């Protein structure tokens, strides 16, 4: 259920 | 090549230059030192190809110039097992390298010096000098945000960076991301690169906690570490780094301070009752208070109730405790500020008392 | 069942109870500890099915009776998670436990204690008391000595035995043995048993040093012991054990004694350059002295020249390097004495000073 950054 | 040295001014220089060593060599020449007798000194140098490091060992006892390759891990066994203050005599034999103490003796074999590997040549285009301690700070304050064998591979190493009069460390993985910023008393050329997993850590072992300055040099493809009498020498990454201020949460209304220990021990006791594979916990915010949940597949369920200052619109979000915790042990200090936007956006954490550093955690789904 | 205890009441029970367990713990059940509440008392109980070990709490605190069983390592994680000077409150609440403290709260999994397995009743037929210094000497001086998974379960553990005044621990695991007695100030029937690898280390857990004596009674297939408000109790292993008055060496006519610390450096550095695959060190024996010498295929060598004391004919014998560095660290004593036969029998070492402990190992060829 992990989101991820926008790098 | 020949040289007779006290035990412990010989150990610490050994230790340190076999940090770049693994446990397995995948060639033999890997898995040696370099010994060299030069001008009233003895260079010794450990290198694994993409970073070397030397050390220089004043020599105050009759010698001989030369130089050879012996095994690391056994020429620093035998040196450290032998007794406090012992005089330890070295001679190159052709084939091998005699090591007399007392009446203890060992024969190693070498390997030509001419064969040692060497990093070539770099000119270095910015230069500064700045406390140990200072550099401690940087690389323990963003470390563990580093990825783990991430295909990017730029991401398994850390962003050094020069601006203005500050130095300054990022490290993520993609789910969290850490920047710390520190004050260097001299102008630098704005610069960037990406200094290698095993690279952060030599750093780190060189630094002795003295008051020897930290002298540093960067190239366009190389990085030069000086402290005392060691000098480090690691190639660069190559690759894409993301620009912090870009991941920095645009505009995280709602604010939120509270003691770091207690949030801390919160987290940790409700960590218990947490997915063992997902870590989830739930936040809920409310005013002046902050509720921590967490719950398993088993039906188990942990509740922890904090006081803290907080004013906004109540809100609730999820988190990877683990991500919070290496943060919260990463920030040693008395308070923390939280800033956050909504329940699918990232929250940045910080030192209440310091913008030194800043944390970028990207919250999950429960 | 409800009871309510101070935090730092419950630590150290609950470490001595937990313990045995974390690595893939078999049957559920297994992963849990009992807790029984009856007349004034908690008691926690843990166990594996070999072994178990119960605790005892006072309860002050208004308590009700029952019994129920909750995650080990869990319950101890939140406990010890709280702060120091915390009170816990915890009721059996249908298929849960709830246990309270502040504003914390934890809900876990429960099984019927009534499925909580505990070892049949058996009866003891010798029973005996012992200084907790004493069990420790015991156990320490050959618990190195145990064989580890060998086929010969027998061997996997550490023989106990009672003969006339004193208690006798023996470990072998085929190729060294150590022997340790100690009087015990009671006069004992001949009796002798087989305690587990993991019984043994259990033991040595409880062991404190205290002025507190163990209460130690054997049955014919089981063992307990008994320190302060701690009970533990272990199955005992079937088999034959050895004899060790066979394995002792019949004439070690040859009596070499050399400083325990300087026997045990000189063999630590030589066997850096022995094989690395299985590391032995060649022994020469001379009047008053003794040569240590390693080789391995990288035609590397080591050699030690020691001082000792010996007056016998001259003989070269090879050991295995971990197993006379065993016996050397296990005596820790100032001086120890070798007792050789010959080039191919196996040798007996003691502390120069003692004849309390007693080792054998065979000889290795090189």
């Amino acid at each position: 259920r992990q989101l991820v950054l926008g790098l | 090549m020949k040289f007779t040295v006290e035990r412990e001014h010989l150990l610490k220089p050994l230790q340190q230059v076999s940090g770049p060593l693994g446990g397995r060599p995948t060639l033999p020449i890997l898995g040696n030192l370099l010994l060299q007798v030069a001008d009233g000194t003895l260079s010794l140098t450990g290198t694994d190809l993409e970073m070397e490091m030397v050390a220089r060992v004043a020599l105050v006892q009759p010698h001989e110039p030369g130089a050879t390759t012996v095994p690391a891990r056994k020429f620093f066994d035998i040196c450290r097992g032998l007794p406090e203050g012992a005089e330890i005599a070295v001679q190159l034999e052709g084939e091998r390298m005699l090591v007399r103490s007392g009446r203890s003796r060992f024969s190693l074999s070498t390997l030509p010096a001419a064969d040692f590997p060497n990093l070539d040549d770099w000119q270095s285009e910015v230069e500064f000098t700045l406390p140990q301690a200072t550099m401690k700070r940087l690389i323990e304050a963003t470390q563990f945000s580093m990825a783990h064998q991430d295909v990017r591979y730029y991401l398994n190493g850390m962003l050094f960076e020069t601006e203005g009069e500050e130095l300054r460390t990022v490290a993520t993985d993609g789910h969290r991301l850490a920047v710390c910023s520190m004050p260097i008393g001299q102008s630098l050329p704005s610069h960037s690169v990406i200094v290698p997993r095993k690279g952060v850590i030599e750093l780190m072992r060189m630094l002795d906690g003295g008051d020897n300055p930290l002298r540093v040099q960067i190239g366009s493809n190389n990085i030069r570490a000086h402290v005392g009498d060691f000098i480090f020498t690691s190639k660069l990454v190559d690759g894409r780094f993301p620009d912090y201020r870009r991941v920095l949460p645009k505009n995280p209304d709602k604010h939120l301070e509270a003691g770091c220990d207690l949030l801390k021990q919160a987290f940790a006791r409700a960590a218990i009752l947490s997915n063992e594979k997902f870590r989830g916990v739930r936040l809920y915010v409310s005013e002046n208070q902050l509720k921590i949940t967490a719950n398993n597949p088993e039906q188990e369920e942990a509740e922890e109730i904090l006081d803290v200052t907080y004013s906004g619109a109540e809100m609730e979000i999820g988190f990877n405790v683990s991500y919070v915790l290496d943060v919260l042990n990463a920030l040693k200090c008395e308070n923390v500020r939280m800033m956050l936007t909504d329940s699918v956006s990232s929250v940045q954490i910080e030192d209440a008392a310091s913008q030194s550093a800043a944390y970028v955690v990207m919250p999950m789904r429960l």
